[PDB]
RNA sequence: AGCGCCGUGGCGCAGUGGAAGCGCGCAGGGCUCAUAACCCUGAUGUCCUCGGAUCGAAACCGAGCGGCGCUACCA
């Protein structure tokens, strides 16, 4: 069951940018509800909806999937919503769907879990999403970083430790991203030994591999060699990779071939 | 009940196999027809020569049996650059009670010393006369450097015609004429095209092929009409090959050398390096009698230019890792045939056309490379490939001081610039190198019509060596 | 295929592909102005203008993605000989009829035809619009 | 119609024989 | 021989973790005495073939098919 609000409070603030799905109109436009924050009902009136002229109103008003909104008033006491489509730009647009994608992907991990537990989804923001947007300013990236680092669980109470359980390994089967770094080097020798040369280099290259981090030296043309490494943090293949080429340059330095570079580690 | 490739394996056992050489025989009482050098080497190269779009290849694959790649996408079906290699075994039949004709039988590389006879109620078994390796020439108006160097390192030719076409087609008299420059006077004639033929036509065009061939060095050439696709006339190219071609006088005393024509890198990809193996040049040895096992350098070689500008050449040493010849890996090679020797050289240095017309020599000898090099030349009267449509073919002009030309010695193919021309030599500039062995044939070839055409014949008479960088 | 012209006919020489037309609505889009574009050294507003200036109707152009609207009612052959008399004010020279000249602007803003085989200058019908088009946007440098 | 545009398009005719002449002449 | 891309309703792009998407297409209707513009409403589909993950996978992954952009003819 879909409820709590992803953000903290029920009412939103001033100026702050949410996304909405149309739901129903009746003549002044779409008071209708919000996917970003509360799902609190709020008005749209139609000026504050069309930039372009106003021809086609049913091609416009979309209903069943969520548009952009600035909210301008709010209904502090008894509940509503002056919100509008008219003061976003296009940079305004990409944030948005930022947060509609950040909101959606937290939504659906914690939805699992309270329709797996039949436990109130509110419980589920309150004794986790919540203290990891507080820790870390989203419950996203904290996710994130808890594939990385179990520690973001720690000083956190459980409901029940199930709950731990079944969170990390959904995130973890869903969540899963580990980047490929990859370098071309060619070969240029015209020399009288360079085959035994290359074994050298690429037993050196190979050697190199760390238990987290194999680096292959594959073939696939006789000048062009490819270096191929899974980052696992995506700052360390960059230094590997350029000790290979430190290594193959300093073999082929001396047996009086050349060798050049091609492309430079990039992920 | 036997599946066909256990038979196979029957009557390859049966027919003795394809038996491995000796480590170390007595090569002062060998002959390029010794039962030893024949299973795993060709001793005759034969090249096909003819105009382009006609199927050179096909007639060969009908020959032997084993395709000439046709690579590249772009090359699998217009032309291609690189010459095409395949390998026959013609084998004669022992029985005399069958027709001679049908005795002789061509087979692939793949074939056994003594198969049984697919003549259907003939007993005998074949015995193999001689193996034989064939060049495919490009056919084409641009490839011209890759023709020659395969006429040159060609000791016996094969001149395709088609019927139904233009009587007098010029790229095949560029061909012969070629043929005739580099000391070649063993062609044989093959009409390709016979099954879309009348019988008075047939007649017209051999008649016309005959009068065509009366002015030329070549005299006596046999003529046979083949067909490339319904795959028959095999046997009667085969015994015309066996008995017009002798062997020219290739023995072991001439010193140990090699020609480089193509080059092929060896690199497998997919799998780890850790398992790798060479770098395969494809030579030619017209003299010497080389071994697994030996030193050997590319006297061209490593081309760099300083600073100054200066021309600077690195001989290319090499240890010969291996010898591949005909099918099987070789412990010691028989000149008279195209051999990959696969060498510790570098994978890029045999990637592309890179070692295409380079001069290679065993430890133990020094060629000299030149930088320039006085020539004697003569020339024709008229160039061959220009078809005039009723008009005195181009007359050829003398040549002129400062003009580049492609003369290819032997098999190099270089960009020479005039600095005398004379009544009967010449003085060559080489921006890219050269070397002098011998005497080492050559061709001259001039910039007349946009593309290269053949001009004349030379033959190297002095030049200013460059010795060496150790 | 064409042989790139239409009141010749020749076995050798440069190739044009011919050019069609599609519908929307009505405009028909043409499918085949960036080969044809290719195979005469000309970009494809070029092509698509001329055809509008010889026609005398409402068009449009959008090189970045490939929809060519002309409007009209167009058969095959109308437009093929539209783009003829494109080839032949335009894409061939003089002396040779060559199908790859290319459009240059000397110091002078002399819009001419230039060669590659005879490589004249072929003095340029300056008196069209599409020489104002052409001079409008300088070729493979404002497009 | 405009008899601006009509003596302008005149204009520009003669414009365009005399350029004809001048690469003629 | 290997890696990076893709898998349409008639076409171009897209979100691929709530299950067929829009523009442009088209059949039909609305408006106008009339046509277009416009307004609208509807019809075609096995996000490629088969599995894993999941309440559920066109979708996250995979055990492969078909096609592409490089290495480069790689004994
Ligand atoms: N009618 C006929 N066609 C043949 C015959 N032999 C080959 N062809 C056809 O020639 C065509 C091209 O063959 P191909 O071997 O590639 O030509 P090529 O000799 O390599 C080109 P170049 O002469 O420049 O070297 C093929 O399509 C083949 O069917 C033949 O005997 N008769
Ligand atoms: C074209 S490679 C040279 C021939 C050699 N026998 C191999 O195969
Ligand atoms: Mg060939
Ligand atoms: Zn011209």
């Amino acid at each position: 069951t879909s409820h709590c609000r992803f953000y903290e409070n029920k009412y939103p603030e001033i100026d702050d940018i949410v996304m909405v799905n149309v739901q129903q109109i009746a003549e002044m436009g779409a008071y209708v509800k919000l996917l970003e924050y509360d799902n609190i009902e709020g008005m749209i009136l139609l000026s504050e909806l069309s930039r372009r002229r106003i021809r086609s109103i049913q091609k416009l008003i979309r209903v069943g999937k969520n548009d952009v909104a600035v909210v301008l008033r709010v209904d502090k006491e008894k509940g509503y919503i002056d919100l509008s489509k008219r003061r976003v730009s296009s940079e305004d647009i990409i944030k948005c769907e930022e947060k509609y994608q950040k909101s959606k992907t937290v939504h659906s991990i914690l939805r699992y879990c309270a329709e797996k537990f039949q436990i109130p989804l509110e419980e589920l923001y309150k004794t986790i999403a919540w203290p990891l947007s507080r820790k870390f300013g989203h419950a996203y990236e904290a996710f994130k970083l808890s594939i990385i680092d179990e520690t973001v669980w720690e000083g956190i109470e459980p409901p029940s430790k199930d709950v731990l359980d079944e969170l990390k390994n959904y995130i973890s089967k869903r969540l899963t991203p580990a980047v490929k770094i990859r370098a071309d080097v060619e070969v240029s020798c015209f020399s009288y030994e360079g085959i035994d040369a290359i074994k050298d280099a690429l037993k050196s290259a190979e050697d190199m591999s760390t238990e987290q981090m194999q680096v292959k030296v594959k073939l696939v043309a006789a000048p062009l060699y490819v270096l191929t490494t899974q980052a696992l943090d995506k700052q360390k293949g960059i230094e590997q990779l350029e000790s290979a080429i430190e290594k193959i340059t300093e073999v082929i330095t001396k047996y009086g071939g050349v060798c050049n570079i091609t492309m430079p580690p990039k992920a | 009940g036997e599946t066909e490739e256990e038979k196979r394996k029957r009557e390859f056992e049966e027919g003795g196999g394809l038996p491995e050489q000796p480590l170390n025989p007595d090569f002062s009482k060998l002959n390029p027809l010794s039962a030893e050098i024949i299973n795993r080497q060709a001793t005759i190269n034969i090249g096909t020569i003819g105009h382009v779009a006609h199927g050179k290849s096909t007639v060969v694959r009908a020959i032997s049996g084993v395709q000439t790649v046709r690579f590249k996408d772009e090359l699998e079906r217009n032309i291609t650059i690189k010459l095409g290699y395949a390998n026959a075994k013609i084998y004669k039949c022992q029985e005399p009670t069958c027709p001679e004709p049908d005795c002789y039988r061509s087979f692939k590389s793949d074939k056994e010393i003594s198969p049984k006879c697919q003549r259907p109620g003939c007993p005998g078994r074949y015995k193999l006369v001689r193996h034989v390796s064939f060049v495919d020439c490009p056919g084409h108006d641009i490839l011209m450097s890759t023709m020659l160097s395969g006429a040159a390192v060609m000791d016996a030719a094969l001149l395709l015609i088609a019927g139904n076409e233009s009587c007098p087609q010029p790229q095949t008299s560029e061909h012969l004429a070629a043929i005739e420059i580099m000391k070649l006077k063993h062609v044989i004639i093959l009409q390709n095209k016979v099954d879309l033929m009348r019988e008075e036509s047939a007649l017209e065009h051999q008649k016309s092929i005959l009068k065509f061939i009366r002015g030329t060095i070549a005299d006596g050439a046999p003529i046979v009409p083949i067909s490339a696709q319904l795959k028959y006339n095999i046997d009667a190219v085969n015994e015309f090959i066996v008995k017009t071609i002798p062997v020219p006088p290739r023995d072991f005393m001439i010193s140990p050398r090699l020609i480089v024509i193509r080059s092929f890198d060896v690199n497998k990809p997919g799998a780890e390096i850790e398992d790798l193996k060479g770098g395969v040049a494809g030579g030619s040895i017209l003299n010497g009698v080389f071994k697994l096992g030996d030193e050997i350098e590319i006297r061209p070689g490593i081309v760099t230019k300083d600073d100054k500008g200066k021309i600077q050449c690195k001989p290319i040493f090499s240890n010969i890792v291996s010898l591949f010849a005909e099918q099987n890996d070789l412990k010691f090679a028989v000149p008279g045939g195209l051999i990959g020797v696969g060498t510790k050289v570098d994978p890029t240095l045999c990637r592309a056309d890179r070692l295409v017309g380079q001069v290679v020599g065993a430890k133990g000898h020094l060629p000299n490379i030149y930088t320039d090099i006085e020539i004697n030349y003569f020339l024709l009267r008229r160039l061959l490939g220009v078809k005039t449509d009723g008009q005195k073919q181009a007359k050829v002009r003398k040549l002129e001081p400062n003009e580049v030309l492609m003369v290819n010695i032997g098999s190099t193919a270089t960009g020479a610039r005039v600095v005398a021309v004379k009544a009967d030599m010449a003085r060559l500039q080489l921006t890219s190198p050269a070397c002098t062995e011998i005497n080492e044939k050559i061709a001259l070839s001039r910039r007349i019509e946009k593309h290269w055409r053949l001009i004349g014949w030379a033959t190297i008479k002095k030049g200013t060596t460059l010795e060496p960088i150790a | 295929i064409n042989i790139c012209r239409d009141n010749h006919d020749p076995f050798y020489r440069y190739k044009m592909p011919p050019i069609q037309a599609k519908v929307e609505g009505i405009k028909t889009a043409v499918l085949n102005v960036a080969d044809i574009s290719h195979a005469l050294n000309r970009p494809a507003p070029y092509i698509v203008k001329y055809f509008g200036f010889e026609l005398g109707a409402q068009t449009s152009i959008s090189v970045d993605k490939d929809r060519y609207l002309v409007n009209g009612v167009h058969e095959p052959a109308k437009l093929q000989d539209v783009l003829d008399g494109f080839i032949n004010k335009f894409v061939l020279c003089g002396s040779c009829k060559n199908p790859e000249t290319e459009i240059i602007i000397t110091k002078d803003n002399d819009l001419v035809r230039d060669c590659k085989a005879c490589g004249k200058r072929t003095p340029m019908d300056l008196r069209h619009k599409l020489s104002s088009f052409i001079l409008k946007n300088p070729p493979d440098s404002v497009s | 119609m405009r008899a601006k545009w009509r003596k302008k398009r005149t204009r520009r005719l003669k414009r365009k024989r005399r350029k004809v002449r001048a690469r003629s002449k």
